[PDB]
């Protein structure tokens, strides 16, 4: 009834948001690891020069 | 002041960062996580009267932390180290994997290959026959060294065998 | 509205399992975040000797 | 080849990075992401004859990359510039906040300090007056400095202005 599509409702809401604070925290990650790489990559042409 | 490129080949967990860190800094690493991408690891040596600088590379094994590396590792190496761990049979069968992977990346099959096999300390839970690991190892011409990065205990000391591979290097 | 009581429970298990998910990835996060911080102390250790 | 250390403080997205890469590398950055930690730029400039090298440090202006970072900051600092973005109230009104966080790991008073606004080329989206800045600048003892990383067109060119903070570090 009324009461129980209210609470429902806003429980998906919450759900919603939620998911995007994980995406956030997933795209977070991959820039961390891919930037690690960047470096990593960098340091490597340096001494494969010599 | 001549530098020679080791790189350390294997499965991810199989002990490549407490190798290398066993051979430069002389003890385990306590503490330890995921490589990503290189750990650049070096020792100077001095064989035959002439002093050497080992480079040790620390590969990754987990494919997200290796898949931008492949070919920054297979740049004027001088000599490849393959790692398995004698307490996982699944790592030990993704040598031939890597095998592959360093014929597609080198062009001279001279280089100087060694297979090892780590974690042997934890005897109760070995995997890997010896006489497999050795058949395997003398199928691609390679010397076979089974060891223990936490405890080398009168049982191929890791210091024995990187030794003996750079000094086949410096031939 | 039985149907939408059962509706409402399948997406609160299903939010409190993307909680644990959130969760692992905020760990994984912070395991990033301070590998990174670790790097950038000892290159300015390295730094504050000059 | 006396070294001088200057560290860079604001909130983030001020520019920070840009004006240290424009001072040290000569051109503005096409592309730049966010600071983790620190990001060390180093340049060779010949003040009086002698030759320094000035040691520009890119502190990071995010919480979350920072928070570890900061005595690493202010150890041995010779120099301090904070920023403030001019198109961005809400970044002067934070300058206490940093000033703050500088007095409170700082027992000496005979360090320079500076305040710098970026971002001046943005002459239609400007949003601190430059008299406000001034008066807040003259309130703490720290000349202004108005500029631009990309387009200060008569306006304070920033190899200017540090040239001018190690040009009072070499008396
Ligand atoms: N008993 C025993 N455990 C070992 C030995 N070497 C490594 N370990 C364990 O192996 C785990 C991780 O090994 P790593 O050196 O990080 O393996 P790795 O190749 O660096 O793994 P990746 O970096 O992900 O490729 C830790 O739990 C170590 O304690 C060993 O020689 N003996
Ligand atoms: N129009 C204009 N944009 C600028 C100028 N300087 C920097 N920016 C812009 O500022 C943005 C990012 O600036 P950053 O140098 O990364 O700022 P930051 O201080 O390093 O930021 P954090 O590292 O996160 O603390 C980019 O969009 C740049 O284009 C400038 O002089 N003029
Ligand atoms: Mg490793
Ligand atoms: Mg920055």
């Amino acid at each position: 009834n009324q009461t129980l599509k209210d609470e429902y409702d806003a429980l998906q809401i919450t759900f919603t948001a939620l998911e995007e604070k994980l995406r956030k925290t997933t795209e977070e990650n991959q820039e961390l690891v891919t930037r690690w790489m960047a470096e990593k990559a960098q340091e490597a042409n340096r001494l494969n020069a010599e | 002041s001549r530098i020679f490129k080791i790189i350390v080949i294997g499965d991810s967990n199989v002990g490549k960062t407490c190798l290398t860190y066993r051979f430069c800094a002389g003890r385990f690493p306590d503490r330890t996580e995921a490589t990503i991408g290189v750990d650049f690891r070096e020792r100077a040596v001095d064989i035959d009267g002439e002093r050497i600088k080992i480079q040790l590379w620390d590969t990754a094994g987990l494919e997200r932390f290796r898949k931008s590396m492949v070919q920054h590792y297979y740049r004027n190496v001088h000599a490849v180290v393959f790692v398995y761990d004698m307490t996982n049979m699944a790592s030990f069968h993704s040598l031939p994997a890597w095998i592959e992977e360093c014929k597609q990346h080198l062009l001279a099959n001279d280089i100087p290959r060694i297979l090892v096999g780590n974690k042997c300390d934890l005897r109760s839970a070995i995997q890997v026959p010896t006489d497999l690991a050795q058949k395997f190892a003398d199928t691609h011409s390679m010397p076979l060294f089974e060891t223990s990065a936490k405890n080398p205990n009168d049982n191929d000391h890791v210091e024995a065998i990187f030794m003996t591979l750079a000094h086949k290097l410096k031939s």
